[PDB]
C-alpha cells in the first residue's frame, strides 16, 4: 500500500511515562500529612476566630417589647431607634462597622440583571439609554433614571451610629470613617462616573433619581471623591451578595493614637435612623462590630471544617492501615 | 460550497439541533437568562472543527477528480439516548423547580418590594416564564462539545492503527489502514470476528505439490530437479519420479490431457516477451496450477481473442477457443470450450468438488477413488480442485451457441441468460480426479487466534472452501483444541427439532453452507415464517456461545447473511476480517469491516473499515488499539458528563438561595470556554494516550479485553454516577464556599463576600477539582498528559486574570463584567484555604473510594499494574 510507518515513540504508542500506582505507601501518607496539616491549621483557624471579639445587634424592632416598634409604621417618615449594649472585653486594633440583611434575596435572577453596568461605567450613551436589563426602572416619568435597576433603586438607606456612654452618662460619639470599605478595583475600575465636566450636577443632566431614593445621586456624599456612582456604600451595596442572609462592611474604625483599646469595655448606645422596611417579607437588619485578626476574620466554619475534615483524613488514614495489613 | 456541510450536520444529530433550538430560546429578551455567547461560541467550535475534520476529505476528492480528467456505533446510540435523558431530566427539573419558584413568587415575591415593580404577574405565570429560564440556565447539561470530541478521539485512535510498525508487512510494504475513522471504540467492544481462510489465514503463496489422476496419488517420494526441457524452468523441487517419467514416454491419454487441462482451463495473462514464459494469474489457484503444467512440459505459450497456442513437449498445437464459461464466486467453478485443429470441439471444466460432483457422469470408475482422495489431500491443508472434461457432438454445440449470441449482445443488461446456458450442458462431465496445492498458514496466526481467544473475542471462519482445509487449518492456528467437540450437522437437525416441539472451554460445530440454509429454510405463511425464525434465532444462540464455528461452503451472498443474523438478532458487535471480491458483501454488514490485502484483488480492502496485510496484525488492532480505544473512549465519557453535570448543577443549588430564580453561579464566559478550553484538552489526551498497561504488556495479558466487551467501564448507571457524583461535587463546590461565605472569609478593606467572588471560588474549585480528577484518572502519565492537566489549570487561571483584568473590562463592560474578582479572591488565604478545602473535600473522598474500591475490588489492570514486571 504505502511505505514503512516511521518509527517514533508517539506514533508507536511507547512514549516515556510515569505510571502512578496507588499503593498503600503512597495513599496512606498523603492522608496523614493532610490529617497532620489540616488539624493544626484547623486549630489555628478556630482559635484565632474564637479570639476575635465581636458583638451583633438586631435593630429591626419587629418583635414586641423592643423600644422602637413604633418604626414598623412610621406615621412620620424619620423614625429613630435606640439600643443600649455593653462590651465585656475591649477591642484591639481597628474595628469594622457592618450591617446585615437577613431573608433579603439580593441575588434574584431578575434582580441581579437589573443594572446597566455599562452605565455604571459612565458610558455617555448608557446614561440616556438605559439597557432593557433595568427595564422597570428605566425612567421615572419622561427621562431615564441614571442609577437604573432594582438593586440601585433599593439601596439600604439607614444610618447606624455608635455612641459611648461614659461614667458621666454624656454620650461620646465614636469616630466612623466612610472610606476604604469597598475594593480598590471597584472604586476605580468597575464603577465610574460619567465623563467630562467638573461638578456632578451638570454631569447628571436629563436623568431622574430612582423612585425609592429620597435624594438624587448628585450629593450622596459631601466629599466629591465619594459622590456619584463611586459612592462607597453604593459599591458595597450594588456589588450583590451571594446569599439572602448577607453582611456588608458599613464603615471603618481605625486604631486610636493612644495606647488605649479602640473600643474599651463598657456600655454603648446604638442610635439608628430606621429607613429600610424588611418586616414585610420576614426580613431583619443587624449591626456587627468586629476586630481585625491578622489571619482574616472570624470564620468558625473554616476552622471547624478543617478540624472536621482534618480528623476524617486521619480517621480515613488510620482506617486504611487495617485493610492493608489484613490483605497483605 | 461549505454551507451545505453544516445543514445536514445539525438535523441528523439529536443534540446538534437541540442547541440550535435553544439559541432561538435565548434570542428573545423575554427569556434571555444566559446570553447567546454561552451556546453560540461553543457551538461554532463543535460544528466548526468537526467540519474541518471532514472538509479535508472533500477537498482531496475534488483535486483527484479534476487533474485526472451506514455504519453506526453502539456508543453513538447511547449518547443520543443520554441527551434525551438530559432533555427529560433538564425539563423535569425546569418544571421540578417551577413548583418551588411558583410559591416563591407568591409568598415571598409578592411582599418583597425589592422585586415587585408594578406589572400584573401571576405566581404561576412567573413560573411559566422562568420555565424557559431553567431550561436556558441549565442548557449546558447536554454536553455541547461531545460530538466534536468523539470524532477527534476516533480519528486519532484510527491513525494509531495505520501507524503501527508492528502491523506493517515487510515484503509487500502494506501498512495497516483505518478506512472508517468512526468506530474505533468498537474495536475494543468486538464480540465476534469473521474470516475467509484464503488470503486471511494463508499467504496465497501456492506451490503445486500433489495431484490425483485416475484415483492414483502422485507427489510422494518413490522410485529431483526438472532438467529435461526448456519449458520446465526449475523452480519447484519435486519428487515421485514415476510422475516425471510417466510424461516422458508411454503417456496415457488421461494423464496427458490432465496437465493440458491445467494449462488451458484458466484465465492467466501469459507472457512471452521476457522469454521465460511467465504467468500472471488474477486467481492464486490458476497461476500456481498452470505453472505446474509447464514444469511437466505442458506449457501454455500464448492466447488470442479466439485462439490459444498451448504447447506440449514442444509440439506447439493451436486450439481455437470460441466461448469461455467464466468463474464467478457464486458458481464456484470454471469451464472452457475449445476447437482442436483436427476438427473436434473439446470441453474442459475445473473447480470445487461440491459444485462439480452435482454434475458427475452417470457412473465413472474414478468416482469413489476420487472421493476418498480429496479428503486425504485436505487432511493436511491442501486446496484440492476437481478437474473434469467432456467431448460433445457437433449437434450439441449448434443449439448451445445461438443462446450465447443472444446473450453475447451487451445492450443495457446481460446477467441472467449466461447463468442458464452454462448449467444445462455442464450437467454431465467426465472426471479424472482432483489436484491439490498447499497454502501454509501465515506466521503469527496461531498466536493471534490463541491471544484473541484468551481475550474472549469469539472467532468464526467463513469460507466457501473445503470443509476440511479450514477444519484442519483451525487446529493449525489454535482455532480448535482437544477440549472442543466438533460434530457433524446431522445431530443439529434432530437436537434443534427436539427443543422445538418442547417449545411447541469452547464449543464448536462443523457444517456446510449448502446445508446451512436448510436449517434456515430458505395462515401457513405466518406460522411458517415464525417457524424458521425460531430456528434462526435459536441456532444463532447455539452459535453465539461459540468462539470457533466452521461455517463453510457459503457464497458471497451467504457471507453477509450470517453477519446480518448475529448483528441483528443478538445486538452483538461484529468485526469482519476478509479477502477478495467474494467477501465485500459481509464486510459492509459487520459493525467493523476488515479486509486483508492478500493476493486476490483489492476488493475487500476497498470495502472495509480497517484493512491491513496479515491476520496476525489483528492482535494489536483489538488488544492494543481497540482495547485502549474503548478505555480511552468511555473514560472520556465518564469525565465528560461529570465535568458538565458537576458544572451546571451549581445553578441548581444556587437557585435555592436566590429565590429559585435560576441565576448564573458562574461568570458569563465560564460557561462558553468550560466545554472547549478548560476541560477539553486533558480529557482528549487521555483519550489518545491513556495506556492502563504497556503495549508489550497489553499483548502479554489479553484478559484486559473483558472490560470493553462486557461494557463494565461505562453503563447506563455509570452515567448517573457521573451525575450523582456531579450532584455531590456541585454541592461541595457551592456549599463549602457558602458556609465560608455566610461568615467572614477574610473581610477587611478588601472584603470578598459578594456573588462574583462566590462565582470565582466555585469556578476555581471546579477546574482544579476536575483537572485533578482527570489527573487522578490518567494511568499513563506522559509528559504531555501532565502538561495537558497542569497546562489546562494554568490555562484556566491564565486567561481568567485576563478576563478579570481591567484591560478587558473597557473592551466589553456589559459582557466581560467580572473585574479583579480573582485578584481579590485568590489573594485571600481564607479563599484558597477554602478552595484547598473544597478541592480536598472534592478529591480526598474520590481518592479514598478509588483506593478503597481498588483495594476491596481491584481492577484487572490494577492487579496487573502493581508489578514492575
Ligand atoms: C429609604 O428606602 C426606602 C425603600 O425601602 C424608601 O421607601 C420608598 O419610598 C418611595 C418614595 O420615596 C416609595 O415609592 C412610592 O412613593 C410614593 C410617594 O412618593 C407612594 O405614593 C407610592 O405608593 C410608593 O410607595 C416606596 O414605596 C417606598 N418603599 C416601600 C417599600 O414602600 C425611602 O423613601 C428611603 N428613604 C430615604 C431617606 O432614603
Ligand atoms: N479460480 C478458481 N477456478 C475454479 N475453481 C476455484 C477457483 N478458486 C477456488 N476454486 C474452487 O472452488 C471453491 C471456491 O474458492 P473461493 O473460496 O470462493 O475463492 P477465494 O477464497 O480465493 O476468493 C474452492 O473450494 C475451489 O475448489
Ligand atoms: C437605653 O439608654 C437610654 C439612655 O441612656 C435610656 O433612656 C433607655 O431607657 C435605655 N433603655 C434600656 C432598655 O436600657
Ligand atoms: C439619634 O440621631 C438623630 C439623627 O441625628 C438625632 O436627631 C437624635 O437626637 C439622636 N438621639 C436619639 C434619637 O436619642
Ligand atoms: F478465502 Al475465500 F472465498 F475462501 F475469499
Amino acid at each position: 500500500k504505502t511505505r514503512r510507518p516511521d518509527n517514533t515513540a508517539f506514533k508507536q504508542q511507547r512514549l516515556p511515562a510515569w505510571q502512578p500506582i496507588l499503593t498503600a505507601g503512597t495513599v496512606l501518607p498523603i492522608f496523614f500529612i493532610i490529617g497532620l496539616i489540616f488539624i493544626p491549621i484547623g486549630i489555628g483557624i478556630f482559635v484565632t476566630s474564637n479570639n476575635i471579639r465581636e458583638i451583633e445587634i438586631d435593630y429591626t424592632g419587629t418583635e414586641p417589647s423592643s423600644p422602637c416598634n413604633k418604626c414598623l409604621s412610621p406615621d412620620v417618615t424619620p423614625c429613630f431607634c435606640t439600643i443600649n449594649f455593653t462590651l465585656e472585653k475591649s477591642f484591639e486594633g481597628n474595628v469594622f462597622m457592618y450591617y446585615g440583611l437577613s431573608n433579603f434575596y439580593q441575588n434574584h435572577r431578575r434582580y441581579v440583571k437589573s443594572r446597566d453596568d455599562s452605565q455604571l461605567n459612565g458610558d455617555s450613551s448608557a446614561l440616556l439609554n438605559p439597557s432593557k436589563e433595568c427595564e422597570p426602572y428605566r425612567r421615572n416619568e419622561d427621562k431615564p433614571i441614571a442609577p437604573c435597576g432594582a438593586i440601585a433603586n433599593s439601596m439600604f438607606n439607614d444610618t447606624l451610629e455608635l455612641f459611648l456612654i461614659g461614667n458621666d452618662s454624656y454620650p461620646i460619639p465614636i469616630a466612623l470613617k466612610k472610606k476604604g470599605i469597598a475594593w480598590w478595583t471597584d472604586k476605580n475600575v468597575k464603577f465610574r462616573n460619567p465623563p467630562g465636566g467638573d461638578n456632578l450636577e451638570e454631569r447628571f443632566k436629563g436623568t431622574t433619581k430612582p423612585v425609592n431614593w429620597l435624594k438624587p445621586v448628585y450629593m450622596l456624599d459631601s466629599d466629591p471623591d465619594n459622590n456619584g456612582f463611586i459612592n462607597e456604600d453604593f459599591i458595597v451595596w450594588m456589588r450583590t451578595a451571594a446569599l439572602p442572609t448577607f453582611r456588608k462592611l458599613y464603615r471603618l474604625i481605625e486604631r486610636k493614637s493612644d495606647l488605649h483599646p479602640t473600643l474599651p469595655a463598657g456600655r454603648y448606645s446604638l442610635n439608628v435612623t430606621y429607613n429600610y422596611p424588611v418586616h414585610y417579607f420576614d426580613g431583619r437588619k443587624r449591626m456587627i462590630l468586629s476586630t481585625i485578626s491578622w489571619m482574616g476574620g472570624k470564620n468558625p466554619f473554616l476552622g471547624i471544617a478543617y478540624i472536621a475534615v482534618g480528623s476524617i483524613s486521619f480517621l480515613l488514614g488510620v482506617v486504611l492501615l487495617v485493610i492493608n495489613h489484613k490483605y497483605r | 460550497t461549505f454551507i451545505p456541510m453544516n445543514l445536514f450536520e445539525q438535523f441528523k444529530r439529536a443534540a446538534n439541533l437541540y442547541f440550535l433550538a435553544l439559541l432561538i430560546l435565548q434570542a428573545v429578551p423575554q427569556i434571555s437568562t444566559l446570553a447567546w455567547y454561552t451556546t453560540l461560541v461553543p457551538l461554532l467550535v463543535v460544528l466548526g472543527v468537526t467540519a474541518i475534520k471532514d472538509l479535508v476529505d472533500d477537498v482531496a476528492r475534488h483535486k483527484m477528480d479534476k487533474e485526472i480528467n451506514f455504519k453506526r456505533t453502539k456508543i453513538d446510540y447511547l449518547m443520543n439516548y443520554m441527551v434525551y435523558t438530559i432533555f427529560v431530566v433538564l425539563i423535569l427539573l425546569s418544571a421540578g423547580l417551577a413548583i418551588g419558584h411558583a410559591y416563591w413568587e407568591a409568598q415571598v415575591g409578592n411582599s418583597s418590594w425589592y422585586l415587585y415593580d408594578g406589572e400584573d404577574d401571576t405566581p404561576s405565570y412567573r413560573g411559566f416564564l422562568i420555565f424557559w429560564g431553567y431550561i436556558i440556565v441549565l442548557n449546558t447539561m447536554v454536553p455541547i462539545s461531545l460530538y466534536v470530541s468523539v470524532e477527534v478521539i476516533r480519528l486519532g485512535q484510527s491513525h494509531f492503527i495505520n501507524w503501527d510498525l508492528q502491523m506493517y508487512y515487510a515484503e509487500k510494504d502494506t501498512p495497516a489502514k483505518a478506512r472508517t475513522t468512526t468506530l474505533n471504540e468498537q474495536l475494543g467492544q468486538i464480540h465476534y470476528i469473521f474470516s475467509d481462510k484464503t488470503g486471511t489465514l494463508t499467504q496465497n503463496i501456492m506451490t503445486f505439490k500433489k495431484c490425483c489422476i485416475n484415483g492414483q496419488i502422485y507427489g510422494d517420494h518413490r522410485d529431483v530437479d526438472f532438467s529435461w526441457n526448456t519449458y520446465a524452468d526449475g523452480k519447484l523441487a519435486f519428487y515421485d519420479h514415476y510422475l516425471i517419467e510417466q510424461i516422458q514416454s508411454g503417456k496415457e491419454p488421461e494423464v496427458r490431457q490432465f496437465f493440458f487441462l491445467l494449462a488451458v482451463c484458466h484465465t492467466v495473462m501469459v507472457d512471452r516477451t521476457d522469454g521465460q514464459l511467465n504467468y500472471q494469474a488474477a486467481s492464486p489457484d490458476e497461476g500456481a496450477l498452470v505453472n505446474a503444467a509447464r514444469n511437466f512440459g505442458f506449457a501454455f505459450l500464448a492466447r488470442t481473442q479466439n485462439t490459444i497456442t498451448i504447447s506440449e513437449l514442444g509440439t506447439e498445437r493451436t486450439y481455437n477457443v470460441l466461448a469461455i464459461l467464466d468463474f464467478n464466486s457464486d458458481r464456484k467453478r470454471m469451464s472452457i470450450i475449445v476447437r482442436t485443429p483436427e476438427g473436434n470441439i473439446k470441453l474442459y471444466c475445473k473447480g470445487a468438488d461440491t459444485v462439480i460432483y452435482e454434475r458427475l457422469h452417470r457412473m465413472n470408475p474414478t468416482k469413489q477413488e476420487t472421493q476418498d482422495a480429496l479428503d486425504i489431500f485436505a487432511n493436511e491443508t491442501l486446496r484440492t480442485l476437481c478437474l473434469c472434461y467432456k467431448e460433445i457432438e457437433e449437434k450439441e454445440f449448434t443449439e448451445w451457441n445461438k443462446k450465447f449470441m443472444a446473450a453475447s449482445v451487451a445492450s443495457t443488461n446481460r446477467d441472467e441468460a449466461l447463468d442458464k446456458v452454462y448449467e444445462e450442458i455442464e450437467k454431465d462431465l467426465i472426471l479424472l480426479g482432483a489436484t491439490a496445492i498447499e497454502d501454509k498458514l501465515q506466521d503469527g496466526v496461531p498466536e493471534t487466534i490463541s491471544k484473541l481467544a484468551k481475550a474472549d473475542i469469539k472467532i468464526w471462519v467463513l469460507t466457501g472452501d473445503k470443509k476440511e482445509t479450514a477444519e484442519n487449518i483451525g487446529f493449525a492456528c489454535e482455532l480448535l483444541t482437544e477440549d472442543t467437540t466438533i460434530c457433524y450437522g446431522e445431530d443439529i437437525n434432530s437436537l434443534l427439532h427436539a427443543r422445538m416441539e418442547n417449545q411447541r472451554g469452547n464449543r464448536a460445530l462443523i457444517i456446510t453452507g449448502s446445508w446451512l440454509n436448510e436449517i434456515l429454510l430458505e395462515q401457513s405463511k405466518r406460522r411458517l415464517e415464525a417457524k424458521k425464525e425460531q430456528r434462526q434465532k435459536n441456532f444463532v444462540d447455539l452459535a453465539c456461545e461459540c468462539s470457533a464455528v466452521i461455517c463453510c461452503r457459503v457464497t458471497p451472498k451467504q457471507k453477509a447473511m450470517v453477519v446480518d443474523l448475529v448483528k441483528r438478532y443478538k445486538k452483538a458487535i461484529t468485526l469482519a476480517i476478509g479477502d477478495g471480491a467474494n467477501d465485500v458483501n459481509m464486510i459492509k454488514t459487520a459493525h467493523i469491516g476488515v479486509g486483508i490485502s492478500g493476493q486476490e484483488g483489492m476488493q475487500a480492502v476497498m470495502s472495509s473499515d480497517y484493512s491491513f496485510a496479515q491476520f496476525r496484525y489483528l492482535q494489536r488492532l483489538l488488544l492494543v488499539h481497540g482495547r485502549w480505544s474503548y478505555i480511552r473512549m468511555c473514560k472520556f465519557l465518564r469525565y465528560f458528563f461529570y465535568k458538565n453535570f458537576a458544572f451546571t448543577l451549581v445553578h441548581f443549588w444556587y437557585s435555592f438561595f436566590n429565590g429559585y430564580s435560576a441565576q448564573t453561579a458562574y461568570e458569563d464566559w465560564f460557561i462558553t470556554l468550560y466545554n472547549v478550553l478548560y476541560t477539553s484538552l486533558p480529557v482528549l489526551l487521555m483519550g489518545l494516550l491513556d495506556q492502563d498497561v504497556s503495549d508489550k504488556l497489553s499483548l502479554r495479558f489479553p484478559g484486559l479485553y473483558i472490560v470493553g466487551q462486557r461494557d463494565l467501564l461505562f453503563n447506563y448507571k455509570r452515567f448517573f454516577v457521573s451525575l450523582l457524583h456531579g450532584v455531590l461535587t456541585s454541592m461541595i463546590l457551592f456549599f463549602i464556599p457558602l458556609g465560608a461565605y455566610l461568615q467572614t472569609v477574610g473581610q477587611d478593606g478588601e472584603a470578598p463576600s459578594d456573588y462574583q467572588s462566590f462565582a470565582v471560588t466555585i469556578a476555581s474549585a471546579l477546574v482544579i477539582t476536575v483537572n485533578f480528577q482527570i489527573g487522578l484518572d490518567t494511568s499513563y502519565w506522559t509528559f504531555v498528559n501532565a502538561f495537558s492537566i497542569f497546562g489546562s489549570i494554568a490555562l484556566y487561571f491564565g486567561i481568567m486574570f485576563d478576563f478579570h483584568s481591567a484591560g478587558i473590562h473597557v473592551l466589553f463592560p456589559s459582557a466581560f463584567q467580572f473585574t479583579g474578582t480573582a485578584s481579590n479572591a485568590l489573594r485571600q488565604p481564607y479563599i484558597w484555604l477554602t478552595i484547598i478545602l473544597t478541592v480536598a473535600v472534592c478529591l480526598l473522598p474520590v481518592v479514598a473510594i478509588r483506593f478503597l474500591s481498588m483495594t476491596i475490588w481491584p481492577s484487572e489492570s490494577d492487579k496487573i499494574q502493581k508489578h514492575r514486571k
